[PDB]
């Protein structure tokens, strides 16, 4: 593992998809920045401390909430502004462009988009203005919106099996919708009684549609399984602050990964979730660890201290 | 002289990804000649099969087509280096045998010969470095021409050239030694190279500092370099033990000259001492023939241990009494 | 086909090995009759040929014949080997009522031929008239 | 995997999977036609439709190869066979989710068993009942699944009294797409097979003699890799029959008897092949199923023994 | 094996009238089903196949080991670069054996460590002891004898020893170490105990049960004599050769010499302790008759035997004799009884029982057996393959994949059809029809699953099985990437309607280059024709040029006649005419419905409209 400083705060990191096919392993990542007068979105490749290049960059007016890439060439990005705007990287002359943008996606006044997740030609996303959006690629308005869908603030979202998602809130509430419902009410609410802690990040298990993990207020790490009531199937003590993001591998999720305000980035490892051995990857002078993505044996984050960490050797 | 060249990499060949494909090899298509058409129906067959299970079928048919185009190519381009390869092979083989029926058959003064000694000395300085351990077909013939040179030999000029890379020849021998490379009889060459040269060159401060990095040498292998040497004694091949053994002879007899010594305190790590002494038993068996001079190596290097004083007490140990009584040979 | 394939195309190879006329041709190829005309007709006096035009008939004729003999010379194997077994059991399988019109003597093509000496001499021969194809 | 509730009132007669085993088929004599699907994320099997499809009992039932869409075709009591396409653009449980495609009322006796033929020779049929005749149908034009033409008719039985609620037939075609069409016929204690001739037509190719009472079920096994035929019947004498069907009075077919197995104690009402041929089941009056597997001799054993 | 349909509710219960139970097994091994045709038992209840593997493990452990079978290339089978083929072929085959040993080994961790059942654990520890044992005697020396191999030997013997039981626990090295009624450690147990560790070649753990209690104490003390024999002991014991047979036949000699110095000299201490230490020096000196004294076990005393008596397995035959003498094969566990087969020769009629624990173990150790030569296919005679004609392992691979093929896992489906594709055995013809039957039942979802079900029908050349499959993907989007001969038909038919009623798709066929590429029939034309004429009119020559294209079209084709006739209608010179003509010569309830829908009587109009442009034409 290895550090890179790059002179703002990073609020998210994520690995460009690899080819159908490849054999490689991730070399290329996007970053968003926050807490600066400007902010860009900026795309970097690793060559063979690393070797960083910055392919190239563009401002991002707002903070970057959240980021996804949507294809190899289109990344999707929250702002703190309430837009939502798909990125298109053009790699024969490394640029950045704008392909589209919904720049009411989130309103009140103007209220931050806090998630989005993509499943190709869908987009969705959420917002402090408790507002859920589905989005589709080329469409000019929102497919649907759920006006209103949650009294809380709402901090993070996942599919489940679209267009059924669910998503995390401010008084630790999971709700689950679907876009062609009537109403602006759930079909399930999971909570964990006692305190509503608030929940900050959610994950669906890549092979089992019916599980998540969410990582709250308090640090700690919830699994879930929706078929199994209202209450979380694991609860377990993790970080001293804020757990701000949480991913499963996508090809061996029996590991889990989770990164905090502490300055602490886990890597668990269950080799089942419902039904451990955790060890701590970055130093122990670290600032927020506000994101991370895993990739094959790839991991990136990105940090408070204007810092991006790498390993593309993970179990190596 | 300038057909031998690696900057061209004729061994080396560029492996695309090959997503897929990759776990057809060329068995059945293989004198190197791998058949096009063998390769041809199996990816044939592995396409209809692909088809037949009906996921993906008119997208992915491009890419397995496009690596049928390429795999084509690489067989096509394996066979021409195979081809270069084996006509470098027998080119380097006539111009050796050239080479030696000149050097053999030649009655001229040797002084005058000397340049181009030399010249061919730096010829073949980066042939063989460049084929110290690659490939143990082209240094057969470039190793027996460096050693019939080696006994067929202004004036201080040349004389440091030539002392100069005898030294540098003497090292890449000691490195394939330590390596185990080649064969049997590549590796037999390079003993009498290394011979002659502990035994004539060095054998007056000139005289001290090459005897002084001569061993220095030596020393950097350590005892991966004589396992070897004490491997290839009573061996199967009749002429590489009789060198090998030859060889220990060289390494102790000058050691001393440098009261104890490093070499033969590593020979009885190496157990060779122990089995050694144990050979000693029905030499009558054993004893112009080749089995006769192999035994006269063998007891004559008995015999310089026994004259240092470290030797009695590791040869002593060994209980060589009791050998020669066995083969009741007195 | 039979030992790895199916059994369904081994039909149509049979009755296009059993319908195709090679087999006939082949089979006239060892008469004694043909190689004797086709000799004679490659036997003629150099005067003619020096004097005839590189378009004369007989030039070509003489060049068709000895494509005919190569081409003779090299599927004579490939037929021993895969025609006259597979027509023998078809023959003795079901009725058909064919004449023999070859030589049991001559085991080869080269049989009905060694017979011929001025054949080399023709042909050497032949070389000094300048026609690249004939040549 | 626990057990669930059909949903029929009355006795249910067959159930079946669909070409991906992701689907399922029931009818019942409330007569009914049940599908139910296999949910993904939640693992249980979850009512996809009901309906009312007949007027009398309905007894069998079978889907078509899902290259043709989805089809099931029911056989019942009330003399006719029906044929049914599902219709994507249906609420589930709607009752209105299954097309009628179409009726075959040629059958002037109650009807027993009913189906699909292999893929591999289009959209056809086979159904026998009580007028002990076995009728083939064909959907000439793949585009029109209502195009429903009788192929053929076969006296099977001839001579069947008046007076017997003894009665049973059953229906199998050999799935084998690199083999000449047949399928096998239960008819009472009789078995036998019918292959298609040159001429296009069926013809009694052989017959499977043993059977010392009535014959509850019969199928033909997946020949996938062998070079020989396999058929298992489940007789009411209480023993489970395999023979062996090689083509090297008029037949061109061989006929072997593998097996023979009494461990049931009593009727063997349904025998069931793998999809690869390589498991066969068997269930009856001592409520227990059992799983066999061929020896290296041919033979068949006991593998395991359900309860 | 009985195992309970439903350990909830069981549908009979009494004799109380034989109830027709009936069963029909699923596509889907994991997904069978039992009902029951009687009153009143209306349930429906979902059966899974007996003792079936389900689980990812599993699957991760198939994977491996068709990994190892397909790595063996041209080695996986045996020829009955010239005396080195069969050497190198021993190699790597050994090798194999090694690495199918380990995937096993992995995958019974990963089972103890994910789990509901260990019982599958344990069998499959079994299953790895017998295959350690049966490397250990043919996958090493290659009937040569230990000289030719001592490391690598004694290393898998020391292996296969040590994995086969846990004893001795350390639960039970302080089980003693703290039992008392005697001074310090002198018992029968304490030595047992040494012993044992010794048998076992564990000398390490030897050495330190000794330096745990009396080494320096009450020898360095009583006795100084008997203190340098033990202490020297523990020395040969730290340098028991495990390399050179020079080494150890240099080694029993110092303690053969070391046991008879001792064996008679100053008797400094206990009557016991005397002996106690001279039958340990003897164990260590190879003494049959202690070695099998101190052996608990028939492979103790075996291992032992091997290890410092003679290393020579000419005399395999003698010890396992002498080690069943003293303890018989314990019928606890199932794996001694097939390491005394393994020893004593008869290796065969196992598979059958591997079967019973496991499958796919079962089929690739025959496999494996087939490529050392240990079995081979005797027949000698039917166009297929999955049959005793072929070899036993042949016929067990055949028989895991055909199970794989109902196990659902689409990861596992490559590994099946791999499998029937490599098998050394059968017409490239027999296997395509086997692939061309079982391809059709792949659980693909993704675009890719369905494109390597392609590659195999190309690979193949199963152009009927792929024309099928399609077939079953094409059963308006949906329509439009369709775009046999009759759908075509229908196709072309409704674009025309479309037309006449009158976007991407459109365009391409007159992200957007990927389309055209892969677009790079006769319907599709037509449909590109149509546009450009739409496109044309949208743009007075130009309108001439699309009215007549569109008469061409009516030509070339009731409905779209009617449209054409509409068309010409709105727009009210000798090819003009032509045209028209001819679509008068060729001049019904669907055709009758567009015609009102158009005026919101038709053939009148039309003839009034063809008059017009008779006049019109005259005019001009």
């Amino acid at each position: 593992i290895y550090a890179k400083f790059v002179s703002q705060k990073i609020s998210k990191t994520r690995w460009r998809p690899l080819p159908p096919g490849s054999l490689q392993t991730a070399e290329t990542f996007a970053t968003g920045s926050w807490d600066n007068e400007e902010n860009y979105i900026s795309l970097w490749s690793i060559g063979d401390e690393g070797d960083h290049q910055l392919l190239c960059d563009i401002r991002h007016h707002g903070d970057v909430m959240d980021l996804q890439f949507f294809d190899q060439e289109r990344i999707v990005a929250a702002s703190s502004t309430g837009c939502v705007t798909v990125f298109l990287h053009h790699p024969n002359n490394q640029t950045l462009s704008v392909n589209q943008q919904w720049t009411t996606a989130h309103y009140h006044s103007s209220a931050p988009c806090t998630g989005v997740v993509c499943n190709n030609p869908e987009i969705v996303t959420v917002g402090e203005d408790g507002r859920i959006n589905l989005f589709r690629a080329d469409h000019k308005e929102a497919v649907r919106t759920i006006d209103n869908a949650d009294s809380s603030t709402l901090h993070a979202v996942t599919f489940l099996r679209t267009p059924e998602i669910l998503t995390v809130n401010s008084i630790g509430q999971l709700k689950i919708w679907d876009f062609r419902q009537q109403g602006n009410e759930p079909s399930q609410i999971l909570s964990l009684t006692g305190d509503r802690v608030p929940l900050h990040c959610v994950d669906r298990h890549p092979n089992q549609q019916h599980v998540v993990a969410t990582g709250g207020q308090d640090g700690m790490l919830s699994i879930w399984d929706v078929r199994q009531g209202t209450m979380p199937v694991s609860l377990l003590k993790a970080h001293e602050a804020e757990m701000w993001e949480v991913h499963f591998h996508p090809s061996n999720p029996e590991h889990l990964f989770t990164c905090s305000e502490d300055g602490s980035l886990w890597h668990w490892d269950a080799s089942s979730w419902l039904s451990i051995e955790i060890t701590s990857l970055l130093p122990s002078r670290s600032l927020s660890v506000n994101t991370l993505d895993v990739l094959g044996p790839c991991l990136v984050c990105g940090t408070d201290a204007e810092a991006i960490y790498v390993t593309r050797h993970l179990f190596s | 002289f300038d057909f031998i060249n690696t900057d061209y990499k004729w061994e080396e060949i560029p492996s695309p990804h090959f997503t897929y494909l990759k776990d057809l090899d060329l068995g059945p298509c293989i004198g190197v000649h791998y058949d096009i058409r063998k390769a041809q129906e199996i990816l044939a067959l592995k396409r209809k099969e692909y088809e037949h299970s009906q996921l993906a079928t008119p997208e992915f048919l491009e890419t397995v087509e496009l690596e049928e185009k390429v795999l084509i190519e690489w067989l096509t381009v394996r066979n021409r280096a195979n081809l270069l390869l084996t006509a470098r092979l027998n080119l380097l083989q006539a111009w050796a045998n050239l080479l030696l029926v000149m050097i053999e058959s030649n009655d001229f003064k040797s002084t005058p010969k000397m340049a181009f000694l030399l010249q061919a000395l730096q010829a073949i300085l980066p042939t063989l470095e460049a084929f110290s351990s690659l490939k143990s077909d082209e240094a057969f013939e470039l190793a027996r021409v460096a050693k019939v040179l080696l006994w067929k030999l202004e004036q201080f000029t040349v004389g440091n050239l030539i002392g100069d890379k005898l030294f540098q020849l003497f090292q890449l021998c000691l490195s394939a030694i330590s390596q185990c490379s080649g064969t049997p009889e590549l590796r037999s060459l390079y003993y009498s190279i290394c011979y002659r040269y502990l035994t004539a060159v060095v054998d007056t401060r000139s005289v001290t500092n090459a005897r002084a990095r001569t061993l220095k040498a030596i020393t950097l292998y350590g005892d991966r370099l004589l396992n070897v040497i004490c491997d290839d004694a009573y061996g199967s091949d009749t002429t590489c033990q009789t060198a090998a053994m030859i060889l220990l002879n060289a390494l102790v007899h000058t050691s001393r000259a440098s009261v104890d010594c490093p070499i033969i305190d590593a020979l009885n790590r190496l157990n060779f001492i122990g089995v050694l002494v144990d050979s000693l038993k029905e030499i009558l068996n054993e004893w112009a023939s080749p089995s006769q001079q192999y035994t006269s190596a063998k007891l004559a290097l008995l015999l310089q241990l026994c004259q240092t004083r470290q030797g009695a007490k590791y040869v002593l140990q060994a209980n060589l009494f009791r050998a020669l009584e066995q083969s009741g040979v007195f | 086909n039979i030992s790895i394939d199916d059994a369904m195309a081994a039909t149509n190879l049979a009755t296009y090995v059993r319908l195709h006329p090679f087999s006939r041709v082949m089979e006239w190829l060892f008469n004694e009759k043909v190689i004797t005309s086709l000799i004679n007709t490659i036997h003629q006096d150099p005067i003619s040929l020096g004097s005839a035009s590189p378009d004369s008939p007989l030039v070509v004729s003489i060049l068709r014949a000895i494509q005919v003999m190569i081409k003779a010379l090299e599927l004579q194997e490939t037929y021993l080997h895969l025609v006259r077994p597979e027509v023998l059991r078809y023959q003795g399988e079901a009725g058909v009522r064919r004449k023999p019109v070859a030589n049991a003597a001559y085991s080869a093509f080269e049989d009905g031929i060694l017979s011929h000496l001025s054949l080399v001499v023709d042909l050497g021969k032949y070389c000094n008239l300048g026609h690249a194809e004939l040549t | 995997m626990q057990p669930f509730d059909s949903g029929h009132d009355d006795l249910v007669h067959d159930v079946v999977y669909d070409f991906y085993g992701r689907h399922v088929a029931t009818c019942s004599s409330d007569q009914h036609i049940k599908v139910f699907k296999l949910d993904k994320d939640t693992s249980n099997w979850e009512l996809s439709d009901s309906w009312r499809a007949h007027d009398s009992s309905i007894v069998a039932i079978d889907w078509a190869s899902p290259e043709y869409g989805r089809i099931i075709a029911s056989a019942s009591y009330d003399k006719t066979v029906k044929l049914w396409e599902e219709d994507p653009d249906q609420e589930e449980c709607s009752g209105r989710r299954w097309n009628k495609l179409c009726t075959l009322n040629d059958s002037k006796g109650s009807l027993y068993s009913v189906k699909f033929a292999p893929a591999h020779l289009g959209l056809k049929l086979a159904c026998l009942g009580n007028d002990g005749i076995l009728r083939l149908y064909d959907a000439l034009e793949p585009s029109d699944l209502r195009s429903w033409t009788l192929t053929s008719e076969m006296k099977v039985l001839s001579i069947p009294p008046a007076n017997h609620l003894q009665s049973d037939f059953c229906l199998s075609w050999c799935p084998s797409r690199f083999s000449p069409e047949k399928l096998a016929v239960s008819a009472l204690e009789q078995a036998i097979i019918y292959q298609r001739g040159k001429d296009g037509k069926l013809h009694v190719a052989a017959k499977l003699p043993g059977h010392k009472s009535l014959i509850r079920s019969i199928s033909w096994a997946p020949s996938i890799g062998r070079w020989y035929q396999l058929i298992a019947t489940g007789c009411k004498d209480g023993r489970i029959r395999i023979f062996k069907i090689t083509e090297k009075l008029q037949s061109n077919l061989q006929v072997e008897l593998l097996s023979e197995h009494d461990d049931h104690n009593g009727e063997v009402w349904s025998v069931s092949w793998n999809l690869t041929g390589t498991i066969l089941s068997s269930a009856g009056d001592d409520g227990k199923v059992r799983l066999w597997k061929a020896t290296y001799s041919n033979e068949f054993k006991c593998m395991s023994v359900i309860t | 094996i009985l195992v309970p349909m439903t350990v909830n509710d069981q549908p009979i219960e009494k004799n109380g009238d034989k109830m027709p139970l009936k069963f029909k097994l699923g596509p889907l091994s994991y997904q069978n089903m039992a009902f029951i045709t009687a009153k009143d038992k209306y349930k429906l209840y979902p059966v899974r196949i007996p003792r079936l593997d389900t689980s990812k493990e599993f699957s991760a452990y198939v994977s491996g080991l068709f990994e190892i079978y397909r790595d063996l290339g041209d080695d996986r089978v045996f020829n009955v670069v010239n005396s080195n083929f069969a050497k190198e072929h021993n190699a790597t085959v050994n090798l194999a054996m090694e690495a199918i040993l380990n995937e096993l080994e992995v995958f019974i961790g990963r089972v103890k460590d994910q789990d509901g059942r260990v019982n599958r654990f344990y069998e499959l520890e079994e299953s790895l002891t017998v295959l350690n044992c049966l490397r250990t005697m043919y996958f090493i020396l290659d009937g040569q004898d230990v000289e030719e191999n001592r490391s690598e030997f004694i290393e898998s013997l020391l292996n296969w020893i040590n994995r086969s039981d846990g004893e001795p626990d350390e639960e039970y090295i302080e089980q003693v170490f703290s039992v008392a009624g005697k001074k310090v450690f002198e018992t029968q147990y304490f030595w047992k105990l040494l012993n044992q560790l010794v048998l076992r070649g564990l000398l390490s753990q030897a050495i330190g049960c000794i330096e745990r209690s009396d080494l320096l104490p009450y020898l360095s003390d009583t006795c100084a004599v008997s203190f340098d024999a033990v202490s020297d002991s523990i020395e040969l014991l730290k340098q028991y050769p495990k390399d050179s047979s020079s080494t150890f036949r240099e080694w029993k000699n110092l303690v053969l010499k070391l046991s008879q110095a001792f064996g008679s000299s100053a008797t400094d201490i206990s009557g016991e302790l005397r002996d106690y230490i001279e039958d340990f020096l003897l164990v260590i000196g190879g003494n049959q008759r202690k070695i099998l004294q101190y052996s608990r076990t028939w492979y103790e005393s075996f291992c032992g035997f091997l290890l410092y008596y003679i290393p020579s397995l000419e005399l395999s035959a003698e010890y396992l004799q002498m080690s069943l003498e003293a303890n018989v094969v314990d019928i606890t566990n199932d794996w001694e009884q097939p390491c005394v087969d393994i020893i004593s020769g008869k290796i065969h009629s196992i598979l059958p029982v591997m079967e019973s624990l496991d499958s796919c173990t079962a089929a690739f150790t025959a496999m494996i057996c087939e490529a050392k030569g240990l079995i081979e296919n005797i027949f000698e005679g039917l166009e297929d393959l999955f049959s005793y004609r072929n070899g036993m392992a042949s016929y067990m691979l055949n028989s895991f994949a055909f199970e794989l093929c109902s196990l659902g896992d689409k990861e596992l489906w490559p590994v099946a059809i791999g499998l029937i594709a490599l098998s050394a055995t059968g017409t490239r013809s027999a296997k395509k029809m086997v692939i061309a039957e079982l391809l059709p039942h792949y659980p693909f979802v993704t675009n890719d699953d369905i494109e390597w079900m392609l590659s195999i029908c190309v690979e193949w050349r199963l152009p009927e099985i792929a024309k099928e499959i399609y077939t079953t993907l094409g059963n308006i989007e949906s329509i439009a990437n369709f775009s046999l001969v009759k759908s075509y038909s229908w196709l072309l038919f409704e674009a025309s309607c479309m037309e006449g009623q009158k976007v991407l798709n459109a365009i391409v066929s007159k992200d957007d280059v990927i389309i055209p590429q892969d677009i790079l029939v006769t319907n599709s034309m037509r449909q590109t024709l149509a546009p450009y004429a739409v496109l044309s009119q949208f743009y007075d020559r130009e309108d001439w040029g699309q009215a007549l294209r569109l008469l061409l079209l009516l030509i070339e084709f009731h409905y779209l006649v009617l449209l054409v006739a509409k068309f010409l209608y709105p727009i009210f010179e000798d090819s003009v005419a032509t045209v028209i003509e001819v679509i008068e010569t060729k001049w019904s309830n669907l055709y009758e419905t567009i015609i009102e829908a158009d005026k919101s009587a038709t053939l009148l109009k039309n003839l009034r409209k063809k008059l017009n442009f008779k006049l019109c034409q005259a005019f001009m």
